[PDB]
C-alpha cells in the first residue's frame, strides 16, 4: 500500500518529498482516522507541547487507535519531541495547502490496458513496444532471455494477470517506482506527480510511460496540458458457473476469455458468450504455471454474474472446494542435503550437540531415542570440530 | 594384572638370550637379581602365554606334551647312570617345542616369538558403524603401538558380533596397514515377529528392544572374547549395547567388562540394569559384587536426580532383612556361601554414597550401624569375623 511505500523511507528524502503543491495533502489523505484532527491541530501551534498530553488526549476505550496513530506519524516523521512540534517545512507547506499561498477518456484507459494485458499474455496481435517490453521483463514479472524470441510469461506473470484492475495497476506502478530508483530517475520528482494528480527530461519519460499505460492522454500531440483519465486517480459481472464445473462468460473482449482460458477448457465461443470448462487438466496446468486456487476463486467472484449474485454464497461450494481440493493435490514428496552420525553413546552428551547444529541452521530432523542427528554438508566442517573438542573435554 | 605391570613399566621378557632386557633398573641374568614384583608378574605371564599355547594346540595334546615330559623324566628316574641320562629330567625351551611338535606336528614359533622371545603387550581401540545400505558393520580397529610397554598385533583376531538373529564369530586379519574391517549383517526378522533372540549357548531369551536402534540389528560387539591375545581392549559401543551385554551374556567376563564400561553412563537404564543384575540369583556372585560398587559410582554421579531412598538399601531390605522389620536384619545363616559375599559386600558399597554436600547421608551410616547392632550370629555353623570386618570397612 501507499502507506507502506512512504513508511519505507529515510527522513532525508521524506521532507524533500513533502512538496508544497500536494504531498503535504495526499499524505494527510492516507491519515486513516485521528491523526487528521491532532496534525490539525497543532498547524498553527509554534511551541512544542510534552507528549504526556497527546497520551491522554484519548480516552481509556480504542486507545489502541492513537497508540497506532501515534506510531504511523511517527514513522512519517511528521512531528519530532524536541525534549511533539510539527515539522517547520511541513508546517509551512500545510498552512499554504490550507487557505494559504471524461466518457472518453475512462474508454482511452481501458483500452490501453486491455492491449497491455494482451501483449502481457500469448496474443500474436498486440501493441508493440520495446520499451514496455523490456520495462516489463525487469518488473519481474516476465522473462526472455532471447531478445529475437517474444518473451515469455514467468510464474509471477500469471498471478498478477488474474489480479483485479485496481491492484494490478497499483502493483504495477510500485514496481515502476522501485524500478525507476534502479535505472537512475530520481523518486522524489516521479512520486509527487502521482500525488498530484488526484487533486524536466525525467518528468516527459515518465510522463510518456505513464500515457503508454493508459493513465493520461495528452491529446495535443504530446502537448504539455494533460487530462489523466480515471486509473490516474487512483462494474458488473459477467461469468456464470454452474454446478458441474462449467462456465458461461458473457464476454466480447478476447482478454476475458483468454484469462478464463488460463484455467479452463473451451467448448463454444458465441458472438455474446462463450463456454468454457473447468477441468482437473486446466486447473493443474494453471497450478503448475504458478497460481494458486485463491487467486481463481477470486477472480470468478468478482467476475461474477448478477444471475448468480443472489444465491449466498456466489460460488457453488462444490465449485470452491473441488478447486481448492486440486490444487492442494499438487505438492507431496520434498528435498534436502544431509549427513548423519550414529553411536551417541551417552545420553545427556547427545542432547548438548543438538544446540551446536540448531544454532547454526544446519540442522534438519533429530533423534533423541536412537542418538541420530542429520547435518547438511554446508556446515559439516563446523560441527565435526564441535564434537571433537566435547570428546577432548571429556 | 600383567597388562597393568607392562604398560606401568616395560615388559616382562620370558626366555631372554644371554642385556636383552634394558628398559627396567635391574638384570634378569639371575633370579636373585630380580625385582618380586618382577617375580610374580613372571610367573603370571607364563601361565598366561601356556593358555596361549592350549588355545592353539589343542588341551588334549597339551596334556600328551606333559605326560610325554613326566614319561621322559620318570624312565630317566630310575636309572642309575650318573647323568648319562638324568638329564632327561630337566626340560629346555627347544626340547619343550620340540616335543609340542612331535604330539601335534604343528610348530608355535610364530606365537613363540611373539608372546615368549618379545615382552609386550597390545592394545586395542576399537569402533564400530553399522552401515544400513549394504546391511554391514565397519569395524575401526587401530593399535596404540607407541607406547613403552606395547608391540604390534599382525595375526587373525575374533570378533564376536550379537546381532538379534544370534551370535555369530567372525575372524579378521589385522595387518599393519589395516584399519576398516567390513563384516557383514544378518536380518531383523526377530523385531518384526516377537520370537526369542539365540544367545551365546544355545538357549534363546526374550529381550526388550525398546532402547535398540531400530536400523540396526545387532545388539552387541566383542573383540576378543577368548582371550586369545595379551590385550587391553577399548571398545566404543552405545550405553544400551552395553546394558544389553550386562543383561542377557553367558560370558561372566564381558559381563564384567559392561560394568566397567556403565560407569561412563549414569542414566537410569544403566540403573536398572546394575539392579536386574543385583536382584538376580544365578548371575555369578562375582558379577553382582562389582554391580554393587558400580551401582554406588553411579548413584553418587546422579544426585540431584535421584528419586528414591539410597541407593541398595531397599534392595538390601528386600533380601537380607525380616518380612515384617525392615530395618532389623535377620539373623545370620551362612550357609548360601553366595549371598553371604553379597551380604557382606553390599553395605562397603552402600557407604561410599554421597549427598549433595559430599557427606555420606545419615541414613546410610544409621542403616550399617543399625546392621551393626542387631548382629546375631549364635544360630549359624559358620563364624562371624569376615562380616563384622566388612562391617567395620
Amino acid at each position: 500500500n501507499l502507506q507502506e511505500f512512504l513508511g519505507g523511507l529515510s527522513p532525508g528524502v521524506l521532507d524533500r518529498l513533502y512538496g508544497h503543491p500536494a504531498t503535504c495533502l495526499a499524505v494527510f489523505r492516507e491519515l486513516p482516522s485521528l491523526a487528521k484532527n491532532w496534525v490539525m491541530r497543532m498547524l498553527f501551534l509554534e511551541q512544542p507541547l510534552p507528549q504526556a498530553a497527546v497520551a491522554l488526549w484519548v480516552k481509556k476505550e480504542f486507545s489502541k487507535a492513537q497508540e497506532e496513530s501515534t506510531g504511523l506519524l511517527s514513522g512519517l516523521r511528521i512531528w519530532h519531541t524536541q525534549l511533539l512540534i510539527l515539522n517547520p517545512i511541513f508546517r509551512q507547506n500545510l498552512r499554504i495547502a490550507l487557505l494559504g499561498g471524461v466518457p472518453s477518456l475512462d474508454k482511452y484507459a481501458e483500452e490501453r490496458w486491455e492491449v497491455v494485458l494482451h501483449f502481457m499474455v500469448g496474443s500474436p496481435s498486440a501493441a508493440v513496444s520495446q520499451d514496455l517490453a523490456q520495462l516489463l521483463s525487469q518488473a519481474g514479472l516476465m522473462k526472455s532471455t532471447e531478445p529475437g524470441e517474444p518473451p515469455c510469461i514467468t510464474s509471477a506473470g500469471f498471478q498478477f494477470l488474474l489480479l483485479d484492475t485496481p491492484a494490478q495497476l497499483w502493483y504495477f506502478m510500485l514496481q515502476y517506482l522501485q524500478t525507476a530508483q534502479s535505472r537512475g530517475m530520481d523518486l522524489v520528482e516521479i512520486l509527487s506527480f502521482l500525488f498530484q494528480l488526484s487533486f524536466s527530461d525525467s518528468l516527459l519519460n515518465f510522463l510518456q510511460h505513464l500515457r503508454e499505460f493508459g493513465l493520461v492522454f495528452q491529446r495535443k500531440r504530446k502537448s504539455r496540458r494533460y487530462y489523466p483519465t480515471r486509473l490516474a486517480i487512483n462494474q458488473p459481472g459477467f461469468i456464470v458457473v454452474e454446478t458441474n464445473y462449467r462456465l458461461y462468460a458473457y464476454t466480447e473482449s478476447e482478454l476475458q476469455i483468454a484469462l478464463i482460458a488460463l484455467f479452463s477448457e473451451m467448448l463454444y465461443r458465441f458472438p455474446n458468450m462463450v463456454v468454457a470448462q473447468v477441468t482437473r487438466e486446466s486447473v493443474q496446468q494453471a497450478i503448475a504455471s504458478g497460481i494458486t486456487a485463491q487467486q481463481i476463486i477470486h477472480f470468478l467472484r468478482t467476475r461474477a454474474h448478477p444471475v448468480m449474485l443472489k444465491q449466498t454464497p456466489v460460488l457453488p461450494p462444490t465449485i470452491t472446494d473441488q478447486i481448492r481440493l486440486w490444487e492442494l493435490e499438487r505438492d507431496r514428496l520434498r528435498f534436502t542435503e544431509g549427513v548423519l552420525y550414529n553411536q551417541f553413546l551417552s545420553q545427556v552428551d547427545f542432547e548438548l550437540l543438538l544446540a551446536h547444529a540448531r544454532e547454526l541452521g544446519v540442522l534438519v530432523f533429530e533423534n533423541s531415542a536412537k542418538r541420530l542427528m542429520v547435518v547438511t554438508p554446508a556446515g559439516h566442517s563446523d560441527v565435526k570440530r564441535f564434537w571433537k573438542r566435547q570428546k577432548h573435554s571429556s | 594384572k600383567i597388562v597393568a605391570y607392562e604398560l606401568k613399566t616395560g615388559g616382562v621378557l620370558l626366555h631372554p638370550i644371554f642385556n636383552p632386557a634394558s628398559h627396567l633398573h635391574f638384570s634378569i641374568k639371575h633370579p636373585h637379581t630380580l625385582s618380586w614384583e618382577y617375580y610374580s608378574m613372571f610367573q603370571c605371564k607364563a601361565h598366561l602365554v601356556m593358555r596361549l599355547i592350549e588355545n592353539r594346540i589343542s588341551m588334549e595334546f597339551m596334556l600328551q606334551v606333559f605326560n610325554k615330559l613326566l614319561s621322559l623324566a620318570s624312565t630317566a628316574s630310575s636309572q642309575k647312570f650318573q647323568s648319562h641320562m638324568w638329564s632327561q629330567m630337566l626340560v629346555s625351551t627347544s626340547g619343550f617345542l620340540k616335543s609340542i611338535s612331535n604330539v601335534s606336528g604343528k610348530d608355535i614359533q610364530p606365537l613363540i616369538k611373539q608372546w615368549v622371545d618379545q615382552s609386550g603387550v597390545v592394545k586395542f581401540y576399537g569402533s564400530f558403524a553399522f552401515n544400513r545400505k549394504r546391511n554391514v558393520l565397519e569395524l575401526e580397529i587401530k593399535q596404540d603401538y607407541t607406547s613403552p610397554g606395547t608391540q604390534k598385533y599382525v595375526g587373525p583376531l575374533k570378533v564376536t558380533v550379537q546381532e538379534l538373529d544370534g551370535s555369530f564369530n567372525h575372524t579378521l586379519q589385522i595387518e599393519e596397514n589395516s584399519l576398516k574391517h567390513d563384516i557383514p549383517c544378518h536380518s531383523k526378522s526377530r523385531r518384526n515377529k516377537k520370537k526369542k533372540i539365540p544367545l551365546m549357548n544355545g538357549e534363546e531369551v526374550d529381550m526388550d528392544l525398546s532402547a535398540m536402534d531400530a536400523d540396526s540389528p545387532l545388539l552387541w560387539i566383542r573383540i576378543d572374547p577368548d582371550m586369545s591375545v595379551l590385550r587391553k581392549v577399548e571398545f566404543e559401543q552405545a550405553d544400551f549395547m552395553w546394558q544389553y551385554q550386562l543383561r542377557y551374556e553367558r560370558d561372566v567376563v564381558a559381563q564384567q567388562e559392561s560394568i566397567l564400561a556403565l560407569e561412563k553412563f549414569p542414566t537410569p537404564a544403566s540403573r536398572l540394569a546394575l539392579t536386574d543384575i543385583l536382584e538376580q540369583e544365578q548371575c555369578f556372585y562375582r558379577v553382582r559384587m562389582s554391580a554393587c560398587f558400580c551401582l554406588a559410582k553411579i548413584a553418587n554421579s546422579m544426585v540431584s536426580t535421584w528419586t528414591g531412598p539410597p541407593a541398595m538399601k531397599s534392595l538390601f531390605t528386600r533380601m537380607f532383612c525380616c518380612k515384617s522389620c525392615p530395618n532389623i536384619v535377620k539373623t545370620n545363616n551362612f550357609m548360601s556361601f553366595q549371598s553371604y559375599f553379597l551380604q557382606k559386600t553390599m553395605p562397603v558399597a552402600m557407604a561410599l554414597l554421597r549427598d549433595v554436600h559430599n557427606l555420606c547421608p545419615k541414613e546410610v551410616l544409621t542403616f550399617i550401624l543399625d546392621l551393626i547392632k542387631y548382629n546375631d550370629n549364635r544360630k549359624n555353623k559358620f563364624s562371624d569375623n569376615y562380616y563384622r570386618a566388612e562391617m567395620i570397612d
